[PDB]
């Protein structure tokens, strides 16, 4: 089986410098010409550049020819591309692929000036009824939502987070339930920010 | 730079369906044309190469078709896994370009939109910041447009939404819109509304509250 790892994705803030992995196995890596495509969030794939097997050969797409550098090491059947200052625009994941028959899973560049920040968590009390928990002001991706500890998961929507313009995220979890069951049953929210280690958990009522 | 156009950025479908996903060059790329599905997840495969080959591991019921300009993706017959997102990629000139993407859903009946205003928590309006949530529950289809106004001023540039995956179940979609305000501004009007428009209402419904009643 062919396989391409990635690795060496994070943060970074703006104008630093990165460089990522793919290391490949199943195949003889020296024998291919290898790519680097990537993908903003909520965009389409572009392609970033190409290598010939003896290096050669590197072929970029000229709006990124003087930030980035590819390269390969086949001793090491790693392919590398290596960013320099790096701005909100690079925000992506970067895929590896064999030509382009084959590709990575991905490694994720989040370029931002924002630090650490677990959520605050507020209600969105009810008054077939809807209730939610808004999830707000917090950095980087991901949060993770239950409610009632997951005993609850029928008409739950739980939505994408959308970046604010402070460079903090916000997401809104929403369950729709009885009118009936409102005087009588507890929907709490349990909302888990690992990349703080914050957990919260918010009981919502009327 | 060839640009790649996919002029159907949504396409709805049955299971079972023949489905046709279409891709046009702004110059002749000599066959030259990928088509790539990615999937839900994110996971990226080559499908077609070269127009018509198909790539190693994937079934024969994906074929391409097509020359100088103008080229084809065809599923003969849609399955569950086939739900995704299509992209021809171009790699006769350099730099090698995408097409901007079709995404594969499934069709349904139009169903209207359940819609709930949410004020600003007064926990939240303690830190300075107010964010009054409008929600539109399970409709179909994705297009829905909600229009923000406060003391009957239309809001814009304040607000921003987001909208779940395609349900699994009932194929319906849910959005999410926050507006945001400063507390001060929250508190010099009375009026909070959302009005939203669909295919599956008559007229636009309003749901609205008055502050602090």
């Amino acid at each position: 089986e062919v396989k391409l790892l990635e690795s060496g994705g994070g943060l970074v803030q703006p104008g630093g410098s990165l460089k990522i992995s793919c290391a490949a196995s199943g195949f003889d890596f020296s024998r291919y010409w290898m790519n680097w495509v990537r993908q903003a969030p909520g965009k389409g794939l572009e392609w970033i550049g190409e290598i010939n097997p003896d290096s050669s050969t590197i072929n970029y797409t000229p709006s990124l020819k003087d930030k980035f550098i590819i390269s390969r090491d086949n001793a090491k059947n790693t392919l590398y591309l290596q960013m320099s200052k790096v701005r909100s625009e690079d925000t992506a994941i970067y895929y590896c692929a064999r030509q382009m028959g084959y590709w990575g899973q991905g490694t994720t560049l989040t370029v931002s000036s924002a630090s650490t920040k677990g959520p605050s968590v507020f209600p969105l009390a009810p008054s077939t009824a809807a209730l939610g928990c808004l999830v707000k002001d917090y950095f980087p991706e991901p949060v993770t939502v239950s409610w009632n500890s997951g005993a609850l998961t029928s008409g739950v929507h739980t939505f994408p987070a959308v970046l604010q313009s402070s460079g903090l995220y916000s997401l809104s979890s929403v369950v729709t339930v009885p009118s009936s069951s409102l005087g009588t049953q507890t929907y709490i929210c349990n909302v888990n920010h690992k990349p703080s280690n914050t957990k919260v958990d918010k009981k919502v009522e009327p | 730079d060839i640009q790649m156009t996919q002029t159907t950025s949504s396409l709805s479908a049955s299971l079972g369906d023949r489905v046709t996903i279409s891709c046009s060059a702004s110059q002749g790329i000599s066959n030259y044309l990928n088509w790539f599905q990615q999937k839900p997840d994110g996971t990226v495969k080559l499908l077609i190469y070269y127009t018509s080959s198909l790539h190693s591991g994937v079934p024969s019921r994906f074929s391409g078709s097509g020359s100088g300009t103008d080229y084809s993706l065809t599923i003969s017959n849609l399955e569950p896994e086939d739900i995704a997102t299509y992209y021809c990629q171009q790699y006769r000139k350099l730099p090698y370009t995408f097409g901007g993407g079709t995404k594969l859903e499934i069709k349904r009946t139009v169903a209207a939109p359940s819609v709930f205003i949410f004020p600003p928590s007064d926990e939240q309006l303690k830190s300075g910041t107010a964010s009054v949530v409008c929600l539109l529950n399970n409709f179909y289809p994705r297009e829905a447009k909600v229009q923000w106004k406060v003391d009957n001023a239309l809001q814009s540039g304040n607000s921003q939404e987001s909208v779940t995956e395609q349900d699994s179940k009932d194929s319906t979609y849910s959005l999410s819109s926050t507006l945001t305000l400063s507390k001060a501004d929250y508190e010099k009007h009375k009026v909070y509304a959302c009005e939203v428009t669909h295919q599956g209402l008559s007229s636009p419904v309003t749901k609205s509250f008055n502050r602090g009643e």
